[PDB]
């Protein structure tokens, strides 16, 4: 997954 | 065709609700129940800087073709994405919304949305994935400007104008909003940090970098200015359609989930373009921990394709970080190479120097590099200097006082400081000292399949058992676990 | 006277080893007056030839009940390691040592002139006395427990010869207080400080480091000088107002002069090819502390002095004295304001916003409030405090908010036991509003009986808990604007 | 006291 800001 | 507020959400969503007392996280790896409770045009906090809020945005801007790609997306989330775009965007700027249905089980999910004003639905008759789907949608796009979005996004106040402003001025600019966080459990809309740049480590995994205090400070003047980023997240960006096509669209041989963000980011920068994060632009995104739809393979494959084409020699540092990847077949990269030639792109070295200089790059002759790992613990200077002891600290990949190198001179250096065997007596504390090539006490060799550190010209091994009693010691080499050390990059 | 090597050390040194000096005297005394030491210089320095028309220096060494062996060794190191024609004189200032012979005896030595103080004056006053007596064009200051290295002096003199407003220092090698081993220091360091005005060593920024890679032995701009060891143009020293004459015994010295030099058009340098060993110790052989520091702060720092007081509130109470001449001096010199200093000289110094209520680290015992490298929608925690203030850097804003960068402690859920979250700061978010209570020892969530609580740290992260007498609810900012 | 380099 893309990681959260 | 129907106006978005006249669209019957209850009827659309209702077909596919979570039932009985079944698991709400099952289908999507986010809380579907909580998503479905939400109104299609639900209110969300204005997470913008005050300065953006006090701003008249030009509307004399090229219209955009919004491309949204999806595969077995939650209806409520999908609808919500679409309505957010329609509701929050000046209409004349929204040429069309292009829904690319990537072989969803139920074609109605997307087809039904086709009733909606400016919504066009394109349905893949087989699973193509995110990259290929996007291209299809882009290809179908009528507008001058392309906008890419995920299928579980929520657009914020005046999100579009700042983005368009940029690429209108300069068509080589590839721009992104700040990506707010939409909580996967309770679906709360959370404002993200604006003090972040895109980035990566040598394992080529995407990560969020904080801006340097240097950078931060220099912006104090204008805090909502564009931010140069060496890399984009990837889900959410805006791009000139012609430019997109010119630069070689997307790498067409990549698969399901990449990887693609990596490649495009390099390509854009290297080939004379730029990458921006735009703070006044805010778009909510449902971040999750896992995918709902081999993963390590496909990822490695695509990552490889990117690395092999763009990174030049520096690709090796990747392989050093991830050796298993040497084995993964990636395929034919001929066109991509030709493409690079044709475009007259700069070399990776240039990219590193000018775009991503904060990326810590090993010396070409370094034997090993990065962090010195012992379980979840790392070798650490403890902020100590010369004549200072040394220790362990839980690893944190912020690589600072955990940044180490194994040099060609057989030395274990941090900055211009070196692990020094001050005293050969077992149990003896080692010391941090100014690196001298002539100094035999500073000489170290890797042993037992690069899992230990032996003091050259001795039966002595770097040992952490004394960490709690003064610091890292030199102990007689043996099968103890406290003598286990592994560099994150090996060459 | 007598030639240094003809000097009878055995006889001189003749009259618990840590007691008298807070370093190992026995180990020091074993040492030969001219003992060999490793060349700790960068290779590039080694391979280098020097002027000759360099101005000579007057070496000023000040001391109070110094160990004879150490003192002697300092003096002979100067003589032995320096081209003689560059050493005009060595000025020994005896700062009311118990035994006047300590210094007097050394007076027999070539180029050595001993000045005794008939009462305890301290380091600052003593230096001035010595400087005043100095005949050379160039002043060199050293501690009384130093060891000069190979070609230490030339690179220092080279600099101030070219430009007389340059105030320069060697890299200060480390002499081990226990075993007296001469250890090569890091060259990657700048001088610096925190808002408590306590001297500290900063690492260079990777930015800086990298930009030097071209020439690694180049001068290094430093916002602050250690203080013990430096070289200065005699006239310039006098012009800029010597030292503050009303300062006393103990430190603050480095501080005042460093500000003054920079602010008044001069510069501060560390010079890597210049290497001088120094016996570092843990303790002295506490309010003067605050006094002197105050005098410096009150004169130079302008409004920013408050940040000092915020870090050290006990200091508000300490009387410092009359600072009239010093103020006049600053006027006269047409010096820049402190703001300028911060912006241009020491920008890496983390400076609170002007409206901020509190600042710095959020301390709970030896533990600190820490982001755990988490970002938005992220939980928050504790971590043993480390004064490197990064993910431990916090602010209590005028908007009643507890912010790290542009992120804010957010009360997501009012239910006791509920985990708090990191969220993008909004001024109009009530959930983000915090008040200090119980004598600035706690953090109460505004509009509630809820208190910031660490008891849940190991079980998920910092929580919001019902305000009570628990220790886990104890929080103190390092700087308070109160 | 000053702290070692
Ligand atoms: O085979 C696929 C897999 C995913 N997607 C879509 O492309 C995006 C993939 O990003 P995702 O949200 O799945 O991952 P994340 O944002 O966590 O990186 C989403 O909009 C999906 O709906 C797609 O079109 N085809
Ligand atoms: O009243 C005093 C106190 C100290 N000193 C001297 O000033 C120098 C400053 O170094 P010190 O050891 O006091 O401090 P440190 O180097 O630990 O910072 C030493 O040579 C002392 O012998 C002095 O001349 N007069
Ligand atoms: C005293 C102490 O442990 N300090 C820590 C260091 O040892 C490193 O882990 C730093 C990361 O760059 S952070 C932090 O300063
Ligand atoms: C993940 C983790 O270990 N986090 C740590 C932080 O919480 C701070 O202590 C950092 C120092 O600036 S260091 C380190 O990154
Ligand atoms: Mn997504
Ligand atoms: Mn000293």
């Amino acid at each position: 997954s893309t990681c959260p800001a | 065709k129907v106006r978005w507020p006249d669209f019957n959400q209850e009827a659309y969503v209702g077909g596919t609700m979570v039932r009985s007392g079944q698991d709400p996280y099952a289908r999507n790896k986010f809380n579907q129940v909580e998503s479905d409770k939400l109104r299609m045009d639900r209110a969300i906090p204005d997470t913008r800087h005050d300065q953006c809020q006090r701003k008249q945005w030009r509307v004399d801007l090229p219209a955009t073709s919004v491309v949204i790609t999806f595969h077995n997306e939650a209806r409520s989330a999908l609808l919500r994405t679409v309505v957010s775009v329609l509701k929050k965007s000046p209409p004349h700027l929204i040429k069309e919304i292009i829904l690319v249905d990537d072989y969803s089980n139920d074609p109605e999910d997307g087809a039904l949305l086709g009733k909606i004003e400016k919504v066009r639905v394109l349905r893949n008759d087989r699973r193509e994935g995110l990259m290929r789907s996007r291209v299809r949608g882009a290809d179908a796009a009528q507008a001058k400007v392309l906008t890419f979005l995920d299928s579980h996004c929520e657009c914020n106040e005046h999100w579009l104008e700042p983005l368009l402003e940029r690429v209108a001025e300069d068509r080589t600019r590839v721009v992104s909003p700040i990506i707010d966080v939409i909580n996967m459990d309770n679906f709360q809309y959370v404002g993200a940090s604006a003090d972040l740049k895109g980035g990566f480590d040598w394992n080529l995994v995407f990560k969020w970098d904080y801006m340097t205090p240097e950078q931060r400070r220099s912006r104090q003047g204008n805090p909502v200015a564009p931010i140069k980023t060496p890399m984009i997240a990837g889900g959410l960006f805006v791009m000139d359609k012609f430019y997109f096509e010119e630069l070689g669209k997307y790498d067409m041989m990549m698969d399901v989930w990449g990887g693609e963000n990596l490649e495009i980011s390099f390509r854009v920068w290297q080939c004379g373009g730029s990458l921006e994060i735009i703070p006044c632009s805010r778009v909510g995104h449902v971040f999750r921990k896992q995918h709902p739809y081999g993963s390590g393979t496909v990822f490695a494959r695509n990552t490889r394709r990117a690395a092999e084409v763009w990174m030049d020699e520096y690709k090796n540092f990747y392989y050093a970080a991830v050796p298993s990847a040497r084995n993964v077949p990636y395929g034919n990269i001929q066109s991509r190479l030709e493409l690079r030639k044709k475009l007259s792109c700069k070399p990776f070295k240039w990219y590193l120097e000018n775009v991503y200089p904060e990326l810590r790059v090993p010396d070409h002759q370094d034997i090993a590099f990065g962090a010195l790992q012992q379980g979840t613990n790392c070798l650490d200077t403890l902020g100590h200097f010369a004549d200072g002891v040394v220790g362990v600290y839980e690893c944190h990949n912020a690589g600072g006082n955990q940044e180490w190198a194994l040099t060609k001179e057989k030395s274990v250096k941090h900055m211009d400081l070196c692990l020094t065997v001050v005293d050969r007596a077992p149990g003896s504390l080692i010391k941090l000292q100014g690196c001298r090539e002539d100094d035999s006490r500073q000489k170290w060799e890797q042993i037992e399949g690069n899992s230990k550190l032996r003091h050259v010209g001795s039966n002595l091994c770097l040992d952490s058992r004394t960490a709690k009693s003064g610091g890292l010691s030199v102990e007689v080499c043996g099968p103890a676990l406290s003598q286990q050390w592994k560099f994150t990059l090996n060459l």
